[PDB]
């Protein structure tokens, strides 16, 4: 009799499977805890084993087992092939998904960065009419070049911030935001501005490179 | 996340953004506790609203607090009550 | 029957093959980014899955 042999097997089956997704799905929070997004192939897996259901077949078979009382009753013995091939599909399907998940090393990919990075948003008091001429010379402007001036200390990084948080829910063409504070130095610190530009356009930051061959590569990156 | 970071003893006003910690706005469900020993640092940092005084303790709590304090050697001579002794 | 079976093998087949799209299509526009062009065997394999 491979009914209860199969049966058995499968519910080593279902503990196996458990403890690989528990494995996998630690993991895959790990790796997301990094905000690194799940790798889509790890996702799929996760979705076919989360759709595998064999608690259904274990009803199935739970019920069967209520009328497996005698096996020369051969009035329920037509069931057994509906048992017997569901069964059979749920064990090598199982070991399927054993065999794929116990294989993945990579749980995870860095996505892209965002258009806009979010910045802090301060509680504003009146800065609408500022925004809608900001807003009006971004969008109706012919030069490409935008100037805000103002007295010490009268909202200014504050509007850029603002105005940088609601590019984000404006539509627009614009590819890549960044936020550059020139503000740290007088000495032009070049260093931490091609970092920030480099980390905001996912490029590879190198240590070694000469700041010039950098200018160069950003200015071409940026040309595109 | 919704974090909830319990900021003990500040000093100095200190912005949230630059050790790495973000503002909590009313938009988010996060709530940012913060003790200190200045009036003007929890002005600050923008809780002027939601500020406690902490009070000290009564004088039931001070004296129940006192007894831990002692051994039983001399506890045995201050707890007793009915009878008064100096 | 094999048909069903068989239809539901494509299913996750395109479940799978979407996913590896997406693999391959974020590591190469990460290269493209870096101002390098894409490998011409895999702008192959990107032109026949887009066409299948
Ligand atoms: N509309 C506003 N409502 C409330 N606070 C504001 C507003 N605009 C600016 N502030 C406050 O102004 C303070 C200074 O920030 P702000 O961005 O205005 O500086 P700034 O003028 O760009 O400074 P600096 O020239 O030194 O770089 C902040 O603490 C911010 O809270």
């Amino acid at each position: 009799l491979h009914l209860k042999s199969n049966w058995s097997d499968l519910d080593k089956a279902k503990k196996l499977l458990l403890a690989v997704e528990t494995t996998v799905r630690a993991r895959v929070t790990a790796e997301v805890d990094k905000l690194n997004i799940c790798d889509p192939q790890v996702q799929v897996w996760l979705r076919r084993v989360e759709e595998l259901q064999l608690d259904a077949i274990d009803e199935d078979y739970s019920q069967l087992r209520k009328y497996s009382c005698l096996g020369q009753c051969t009035i329920h013995a037509h069931r057994r092939a509906s048992i017997g091939r569901r069964v059979l599909e749920a064990l090598d399907e199982a070991n399927k998904l054993i065999e794929e998940g116990r294989r993945f090393k990579k749980f995870g990919f860095k996505p892209l960065p965002k258009i806009v990075d979010p910045l802090p948003q301060i509680k504003t008091f009146g800065l609408e009419t500022m925004l809608s001429q900001l807003y009006d010379l971004f969008e109706k402007g012919d030069s490409n070049i935008i100037g805000v001036w103002g007295q010490g200390g009268v909202g200014k990084t504050t509007l850029l911030h603002v105005f940088n948080n609601d590019l984000e829910k404006k539509a627009h063409d614009y590819q890549v935001v960044i936020f550059i504070e020139v503000s740290n130095s007088e000495a032009l610190n070049t260093v931490e501005i091609q970092q920030t530009i480099s980390e905001r356009l996912n490029l590879p930051w190198n240590d070694a490179e000469p700041i010039a061959k950098r200018a160069r590569f950003l200015i071409k990156a940026l040309g595109r | 996340k919704r974090f909830v970071i319990l900021l003990d003893d500040v000093r100095k006003k200190f912005c949230l953004e630059d050790v790495g910690i973000p503002t909590p706005d009313i938009n988010s469900q996060s709530k940012l506790i913060l003790t200190s020993r200045y009036r003007e640092v929890c002005f600050q940092m923008n809780a002027q609203r939601s500020l406690i005084e902490m009070q000290i303790l009564g004088n039931d709590a001070s004296w129940e607090l006192f007894l831990s304090k002692l051994s039983t050697e001399t506890s045995a001579a201050v707890e007793p009550l009915g009878s008064q002794s100096a």
